[PDB]
């Protein structure tokens, strides 16, 4: 059937400041298969206690889910989300942007 | 707060290596999930995801649980039988999602309702509008409204979207007064962004806001402009909030020009955006 | 409230 690849969004629940606590959010959307796999990453490396919500799926049947943790942003490091679907060849990362 | 829903969605995924279906079941008012059910989770039960559901007592959390099992069950019947009514390998892994709920309005008071299913992901068969007949999308799903028709499936739906989903998305908004009744309108801002010494980038941003619901539009000299812009999907906060961007690329020196328009629930009047720094 | 008791398969 139909495979339909993630849109993919990196950002903070609130303005980001550097030395203060905050979530670093992955949103992934429009997706289909359900099965997924999110990790968000600091200077590239795996972070561990990640959570994610429970799957739900909008008007066009396509799933979504927000992974998320805590972090402290800071003026060098760096984080991004990886992301790997069957539609996808190798993992996606896309670079959290703190202005997007 | 305006008009208000309740929405169940359900997803069960075939493992057909080992085992029985991944089956996750969320339910909501309005965009606040207050309970999930998930296959793979150790209580076995319906839990509540939202401070004021958990006052519902223990009747209330048996028999969720035992409805939200059996909704399970029927997935996993219907997996095996849409696997042969589309004559597919047991090989592979499939999907069944189900959705259904009400609508009220202002007055609290039935508006619609609806029961959609799909199978990978496209449409099979659902409810119409008066709530008395099926549009099935292919052959498979005529047979599913025939038998569907004889069982009478449509009548004790409905009875269920007139009667028990407003009776109950009526005692939620109460209960949760609180926070469901409580319209939060975007916090919003702009910034300015130099791309070249002639051209400038203008975000307007929409944060915190509840419902998810915004609508947000640029106009130069006001008329509405769709060139040159860029508009971002609304996105969880992660705190049951909402958030969302617009943006425009300007000529430097000419960003007086522009306004950003936001429109929400939580707004008795839009407001009007400008960079005047 | 979910819808009860029990869904008819297709």
């Amino acid at each position: 059937m139909i495979q339909r690849t993630p849109k993919i969004q990196v950002y903070s629940r609130h303005p980001a400041e550097n030395g203060k606590s905050n979530f670093l959010n992955c949103y992934v959307s429009g997706f289909h298969p359900s099965d997924i796999e999110v990790d968000l990453l600091k200077n590239g490396e795996r972070i561990e206690k990640v959570e994610h919500s429970d799957l739900s799926f909008s008007k066009d049947w396509s799933f979504y889910l927000l992974y998320y943790t805590e972090f402290t942003p800071t003026e060098k490091d760096e984080y991004a989300c990886r992301v790997n679907h069957v539609t996808l060849s190798q993992p996606k990362i896309v670079k959290w942007d703190r202005d997007m | 707060m305006g008009s208000h829903s309740m929405r169940y969605f359900f997803t069960s995924v075939s493992r057909p290596g080992r085992g029985e279906p991944r089956f996750i079941a969320v339910g909501y008012v309005d965009d606040t999930q207050f309970v999930r059910f998930d296959s793979d989770a150790a209580s076995q039960r319906m839990e509540p995801r939202a401070p004021w559901i958990e006052q519902e007592g223990p009747e209330y959390w048996d028999g969720e649980t035992r409805k939200v099992k059996a909704h399970s069950q029927t997935h996993r019947v219907d997996l095996g039988t849409l696997r042969g009514y589309y004559n597919q390998s047991e090989a592979g892994s499939h999907t069944v999602q189900r959705m259904y709920g009400c609508d009220v309005g202002s007055d609290w008071r039935f508006l619609r309702g609806y029961h959609q299913y799909a199978y990978d992901g496209k449409d099979y068969i659902a409810l119409k509008e008066d709530l008395r007949s099926w549009t099935a999308a292919d052959m498979a799903a005529q047979t599913t409204k025939h038998k569907w028709e004889a069982a009478h499936v449509a009548e004790q739906l409905r009875a269920y979207l007139e009667g028990t989903c407003v009776e109950w998305l009526r005692r939620y908004l109460e209960n949760g007064k609180e926070t469901l009744q409580r319209t939060d309108a975007p916090k919003t801002h702009m910034t300015h962004h130099a791309v070249s010494d002639h051209e400038a980038t203008l975000r307007c941003w929409a944060l915190s806001f509840y419902p998810a619901e915004i609508t947000l539009t640029w106009q130069r000299d006001g008329e509405d402009q769709t060139q040159d812009t860029e508009l971002v999907e609304t996105r969880p906060a992660g705190d049951g909030t909402f958030q969302k961007w617009a943006a425009v690329v300007v000529p430097s020196g000419q960003e007086q020009r522009y306004t950003c328009h936001v429109q929400h629930e939580g707004l008795p009047k839009p407001l009007t955006l400008r960079w005047e720094p | 409230m979910v819808w009860g008791p029990d869904p008819l398969y297709v």
